[PDB]
RNA sequence: CGCGGGGGGAACCUGGGGAACUGAAACAUCUCAGUACCCAGAGGAGAGGAAAGAGAAAUCGACUCCCUGAGUAGCGGCGAG
RNA sequence: GAAGCUGUUGGGAAGCAGCGCCAGAGAGGGUGAAAGCCCCGUAGGCGAAAGGUGGGGGGAUAGGUGAGGGUACCCGAGUACCCCGUGGUUCGUGGAGCCAUGGGGGAAUCUGGGCGGACCACCGCCUAAGGCUAAGUACUCCGGGUGACCGAUAGCGCACCAGUACCGUGAGGGAAAGGUGAAAAGAACCCCGGGAGGGGAGUGAAAUAGAGCCUGAAACCGUGGGCUUACAAGCAGUCACGGCCCCGCAAGGGGUUGUGGCGUGCCUAUUGAAGCAUGAGCCGGCGACUCACGGUCGUGGGCGAGCUUAAGCCGUUGAGGC
RNA sequence: GGCGGUAGGGGAGCGUUCCCGAUGCCGAUGAAGGCCGACCCGCGAGGGCGGCUGGAGGUAAGGGAAGUGCGAAUGCCGGCA
RNA sequence: UGAAAUUGAACUGGCCGUGAAGAUGCGGCCUACCCGUGGCAGGACGAAAAGACCCCGUGGAGCUUUACUGCAGCCUGGUGU
């Protein structure tokens, strides 16, 4: 529980190191250790395969997991923080002035 | 003045002596060098010699107590009346218990040397040479009863 | 010693303390050992060779066998043995005659009156707890951070505002206490504040 | 902790206002058959020790 | 046929049993100590509890726990305790 | 659940600089380093259908509550009571009562019966031989909070897959063992080799961070370099001089050791040790005068014929007060 | 003018851990620790400076409290001889 | 392929002195280039085992008796059944 965090999939900024002030959308959040990956951080893996099925598996330069707190959400300017206004019935994320 | 220097004021140096070192009190720690330097000696105090200690002397102190034990009676304690002079108006067992001296001994008694004050003066027994002074001065009345 | 400034409205009048002549630093000093003394919580344990958890048993024979001599690994020359003379938990406090807990009190607002740091105050402006309120308010009061401040009022309002300032410190009135007070440069306090001071010495 | 009272003590020793320790005189309760008037008199006082005084004088204290 | 017991729980609790080293600078009374430990039982506690009480006040008013009373009163090979 | 963005150094800013913002929140943790305002929080506040708990508040039932006069029915039995043997109590037989009770004898029902330290009198206190009763008290398996507590030889035996491995027939004994890196980016491919393991390539800020991999000490083993040694006599040093090698304008200084003078290891124990008296292979880490109460003297203070409070109560949550 | 020194008495100091000082200051232009010096201050235990390592801590002045200094215990654990 | 006990550190010679009274280590003198391999057991008061003998400790334990005191057991009066 309470794992949970920031955004979900989605645009978001990356306040990082080598990738500050980046963007890209988020395709995938580890929360069993509180990353993301968005599009910014790509090591190169000289490997050649990782599992024996399959001859060739490539040298995939593929992104790394980037830490949580390094990625902010954002929405109509620079991201803000996420306020958390209930409807009449749910409950939606608003950012630091706006919906969504 | 701040939290720098309050500093104890030049005189409280909490060293203690440590014997576990090179130099000052070293190997034998302390005074020692010999042996029955261990866990600990006999007494001395009382003990020792191992011979008769001086318990040699004895108890005149007949009357060193019976099974039930203590006998309650009245205690009588002596407030000497230069002392009681001091302060003024009119003096009673609870007034001098409740400014110094008796302390719930219960029993007063007014005695000794100093002068009177020509203030009354209720107590439990009066000293021969208190009843005088005070006589020659001021009032004295003597004890409830019981 | 009777001039300290009061603060008001009305402008700025002054008073008259009864505060002591002199400051005796050794004094302070034994009671700020004092209060550090009682707030000491007694915690630090190890284990005599008796409470550590392994067995009798002599460890081997103790004659004919080369070997040095020995009884159980309790034994405190064992690595995994016994602690000695180490700390068990104790009460560090103690009773620092009363006498002298008011002489400090009375010394300690008074070393600061000498200074002209104390300030009594009556007129809290800025009154709903809010920082910005009380902030302003100092800002008047010739209170900015330039110095650590000692606040001390009867008014949890006031309290909540300063609160949470880093130069601030908030307090009761019968909170007083020489550490508080040495602590901080400035002291500024409340009127019905210092009349409850004098109640406990005056 | 907390020092007791040594009991035979204080049952053969008093402690003097000033601070010296009186105790009676040994010699006088059995050998006698026949010791001299003068004997059996000096035995009856009381008297000081010097520096035994000061062992008892801790094996009393609160008294 | 019906309700209940049985067994377990770190420590704590009550009851039935109950040491020796050691101390006394030997040792037997004495001490260590009704402790250690064994046994049965209680339970979130257990025991105790409304006076055939205390004890000197023509006073107090169940029981329990803390402070004090007090290292007192006493006990004691009047030793060690 | 308040409040920040830009520049700059950097592998990476949370740093430095600019300007600015919240605060009933500047507890603390994290994010490539050092963050009130990025994340998780914190202040303040909100919450339960279901289980548990719950006189605290509220309600009901059980139960309970009077005066006088007369009669003497009743008022706990192998009990009280005395004796023998003991235990408890401060009480060790002591003048030995009280409470308890194994053996023997053995009542009474208020004009009864117990007790106030042998006994007796007087005067008081109290009603035995049926039973129950909350709280205030003790403990910590368990959960939470906090530390002038520990930091992997410490701290619980166990930070780690430990009551394990292993030892013991068994009761039972009982270890060792934590750390790449911000990230796995954990080294494709080529080269020597059977493999291991290397060299290059490549990732990284860093690879003497390359995988029981942070730092990486000492004993111990080794290659290279400088000085020195095969006519020498020894606690291995030390004093002097000279040579050679290395620093430096210099004068000086560093390393080595040829000759000369001097010189009986350390500790312990002891009248006395280089001792042919004890201990130690060497290095690293663990290792011994404390604490509580009470005493006594000295000492720095407060008050002074006074001085001081205990348990506790209120307060606070590193506040004091009564 | 005194000043050899065991047992022992007294005095003054140095350093390790922790607390107040601290919402502070030192700190990646480099924390702790390690390695090195023929330098500086201290009688000394120590302290400082400089280069090399090391990669994240450190903690004045003035105080406070201790699990506070090892060469030996046929000491204990480990490593190596 | 590859151990062990031992080991203060060693640059570890003979005689006559000498010394705590049995010297590789002090004094004097004599002899001796450096390092091994095979072999011997005179010395290193050689290793091993904190001397079993002996004494000491108001140490322990097993054993004896007309040592002391106690208990079982047995015998015995009184009494209960
Ligand atoms: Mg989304
Ligand atoms: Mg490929
Ligand atoms: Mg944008
Ligand atoms: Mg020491
Ligand atoms: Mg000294
Ligand atoms: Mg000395
Ligand atoms: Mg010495
Ligand atoms: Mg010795
Ligand atoms: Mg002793
Ligand atoms: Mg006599
Ligand atoms: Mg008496
Ligand atoms: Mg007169
Ligand atoms: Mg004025
Ligand atoms: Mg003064
Ligand atoms: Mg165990
Ligand atoms: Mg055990
Ligand atoms: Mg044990
Ligand atoms: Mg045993
Ligand atoms: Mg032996
Ligand atoms: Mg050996
Ligand atoms: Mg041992
Ligand atoms: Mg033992
Ligand atoms: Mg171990
Ligand atoms: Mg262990
Ligand atoms: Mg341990
Ligand atoms: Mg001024
Ligand atoms: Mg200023
Ligand atoms: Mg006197
Ligand atoms: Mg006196
Ligand atoms: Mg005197
Ligand atoms: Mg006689
Ligand atoms: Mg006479
Ligand atoms: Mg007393
Ligand atoms: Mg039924
Ligand atoms: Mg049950
Ligand atoms: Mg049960
Ligand atoms: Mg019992
Ligand atoms: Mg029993
Ligand atoms: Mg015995
Ligand atoms: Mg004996
Ligand atoms: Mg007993
Ligand atoms: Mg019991
Ligand atoms: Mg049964
Ligand atoms: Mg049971
Ligand atoms: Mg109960
Ligand atoms: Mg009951
Ligand atoms: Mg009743
Ligand atoms: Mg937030
Ligand atoms: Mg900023
Ligand atoms: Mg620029
Ligand atoms: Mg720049
Ligand atoms: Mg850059
Ligand atoms: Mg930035
Ligand atoms: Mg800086
Ligand atoms: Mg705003
Ligand atoms: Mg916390
Ligand atoms: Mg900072
Ligand atoms: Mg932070
Ligand atoms: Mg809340
Ligand atoms: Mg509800
Ligand atoms: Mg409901
Ligand atoms: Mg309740
Ligand atoms: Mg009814
Ligand atoms: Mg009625
Ligand atoms: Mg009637
Ligand atoms: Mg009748
Ligand atoms: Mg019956
Ligand atoms: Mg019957
Ligand atoms: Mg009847
Ligand atoms: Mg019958
Ligand atoms: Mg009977
Ligand atoms: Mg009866
Ligand atoms: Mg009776
Ligand atoms: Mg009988
Ligand atoms: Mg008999
Ligand atoms: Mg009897
Ligand atoms: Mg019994
Ligand atoms: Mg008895
Ligand atoms: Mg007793
Ligand atoms: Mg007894
Ligand atoms: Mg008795
Ligand atoms: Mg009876
Ligand atoms: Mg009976
Ligand atoms: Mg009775
Ligand atoms: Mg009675
Ligand atoms: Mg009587
Ligand atoms: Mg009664
Ligand atoms: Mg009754
Ligand atoms: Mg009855
Ligand atoms: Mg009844
Ligand atoms: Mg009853
Ligand atoms: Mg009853
Ligand atoms: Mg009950
Ligand atoms: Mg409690
Ligand atoms: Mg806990
Ligand atoms: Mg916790
Ligand atoms: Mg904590
Ligand atoms: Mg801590
Ligand atoms: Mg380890
Ligand atoms: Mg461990
Ligand atoms: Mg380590
Ligand atoms: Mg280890
Ligand atoms: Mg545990
Ligand atoms: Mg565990
Ligand atoms: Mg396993
Ligand atoms: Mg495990
Ligand atoms: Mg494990
Ligand atoms: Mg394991
Ligand atoms: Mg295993
Ligand atoms: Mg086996
Ligand atoms: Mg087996
Ligand atoms: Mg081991
Ligand atoms: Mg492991
Ligand atoms: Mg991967
Ligand atoms: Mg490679
Ligand atoms: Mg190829
Ligand atoms: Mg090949
Ligand atoms: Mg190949
Ligand atoms: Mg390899
Ligand atoms: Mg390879
Ligand atoms: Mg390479
Ligand atoms: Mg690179
Ligand atoms: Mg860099
Ligand atoms: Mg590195
Ligand atoms: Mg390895
Ligand atoms: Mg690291
Ligand atoms: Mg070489
Ligand atoms: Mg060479
Ligand atoms: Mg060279
Ligand atoms: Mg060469
Ligand atoms: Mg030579
Ligand atoms: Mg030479
Ligand atoms: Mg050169
Ligand atoms: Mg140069
Ligand atoms: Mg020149
Ligand atoms: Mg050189
Ligand atoms: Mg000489
Ligand atoms: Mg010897
Ligand atoms: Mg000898
Ligand atoms: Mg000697
Ligand atoms: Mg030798
Ligand atoms: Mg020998
Ligand atoms: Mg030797
Ligand atoms: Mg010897
Ligand atoms: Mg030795
Ligand atoms: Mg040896
Ligand atoms: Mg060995
Ligand atoms: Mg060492
Ligand atoms: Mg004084
Ligand atoms: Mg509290
Ligand atoms: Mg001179
Ligand atoms: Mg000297
Ligand atoms: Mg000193
Ligand atoms: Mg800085
Ligand atoms: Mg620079
Ligand atoms: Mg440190
Ligand atoms: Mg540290
Ligand atoms: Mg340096
Ligand atoms: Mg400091
Ligand atoms: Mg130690
Ligand atoms: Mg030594
Ligand atoms: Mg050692
Ligand atoms: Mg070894
Ligand atoms: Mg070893
Ligand atoms: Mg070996
Ligand atoms: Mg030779
Ligand atoms: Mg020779
Ligand atoms: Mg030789
Ligand atoms: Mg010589
Ligand atoms: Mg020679
Ligand atoms: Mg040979
Ligand atoms: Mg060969
Ligand atoms: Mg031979
Ligand atoms: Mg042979
Ligand atoms: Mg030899
Ligand atoms: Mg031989
Ligand atoms: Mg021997
Ligand atoms: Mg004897
Ligand atoms: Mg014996
Ligand atoms: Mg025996
Ligand atoms: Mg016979
Ligand atoms: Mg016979
Ligand atoms: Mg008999
Ligand atoms: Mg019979
Ligand atoms: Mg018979
Ligand atoms: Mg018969």
């Amino acid at each position: 529980r309470v794992k949970m965090h920031v955004k979900k999939g989605d645009t978001v900024l990356v306040a990082s190191g080598k990738y500050k002030g980046r963007v890209g959308k988020v395709k995938e959040v580890l929360p069993k250790k509180y990353a993301v990956i968005v599009e910014g951080v790509n090591i190169v893996k000289k490997a050649v395969r990782v599992s024996p099925k399959y001859p060739q598996g490539g040298f995939i330069e593929k992104e790394a997991p980037l830490h949580a707190s390094k990625v902010r959400p954002i929405c109509p300017a620079c991201g803000k923080p996420t306020r958390v206004r209930k409807k009449f019935l749910e409950n939606g994320k608003k950012i630091r002035v706006c919906a969504k | 003045d701040l939290r720098p220097n309050p500093g104890a004021n030049k005189r409280r140096k909490r060293v203690g002596r440590g014997p576990g070192s090179g130099h000052g009190k070293t190997a034998t720690r302390g005074h020692k060098g010999q042996k029955s330097r261990s866990g600990g000696l006999k007494d001395p105090r009382r003990f020792e010699g191992g011979r008769s200690t001086t318990l040699m002397r004895l108890p005149k102190r007949g009357m060193q107590g019976q099974v039930p034990g203590e006998i309650k009676r009245p205690r009588y304690q002596g407030v000497n009346l230069k002392d009681l002079a001091r302060f003024e108006g009119e003096v009673t067992p609870e007034l001098l218990v409740r400014a110094g001296l008796l302390k719930k001994g219960y029993r007063l008694k007014i005695l000794g040397e100093g002068e009177a004050k020509p203030l009354k003066v209720v107590a439990h027994a009066f000293s021969k040479s208190a009843l005088e002074k005070l006589k020659a001065a001021g009032g004295e009345p003597v004890l409830l009863e019981a | 010693m009777y001039q300290i400034p009061v603060l008001s409205p009305s402008g700025r009048r002054e008073l008259a303390a009864d505060l002591p002549a002199e400051i005796n630093p050794h004094l302070l000093w034994e009671v700020v050992r004092w209060q550090l003394a009682k707030r000491r919580r007694g915690t630090a344990s190890t284990k005599t060779r008796g409470e550590v958890a392994y067995s009798g048993r002599k460890i081997w024979p103790q004659k004919h066998t080369g070997r040095a001599r020995h009884g159980d690994i309790g034994a405190p020359i064992f690595v995994g043995g016994g602690v000695v003379f180490g700390p068990k938990p104790r009460d560090y406090s103690y009773t620092l005659p009363k006498k002298v807990r008011k002489k400090g009190l009375a010394m300690a607002v008074a070393d600061r009156a000498r200074e002209g740091k104390l300030l009594l105050v009556e007129a809290f402006a800025g009154v709903n707890g809010k920082t910005k309120e009380f902030l302003a308010w100092a800002k008047e009061a010739g209170l900015d951070g330039s110095e650590s401040v000692l606040l001390v009022t009867g008014n949890e309002l006031v309290r909540r505002a300063a609160r949470n300032l880093p130069w601030v410190v908030t307090l009761a009135p019968e909170g007083l206490n020489v550490y508080d007070i040495v602590r901080t440069e400035r002291l500024v306090m409340d009127l019905d504040a210092w009349e409850v001071f004098q109640n406990r010495i005056g | 902790p907390k020092m007791k009272t040594h009991k035979g003590a204080k049952k053969r020793v008093k402690i003097t206002a000033s601070g010296k320790v009186v105790a009676m005189k040994t010699g006088k309760r059995h050998l006698n058959w026949q010791k001299s008037g003068k004997e059996i008199r000096q035995k009856g006082r009381k008297f000081v020790l010097a520096k035994p005084e000061a062992e008892r004088i801790k094996l009393l204290l609160p008294y």
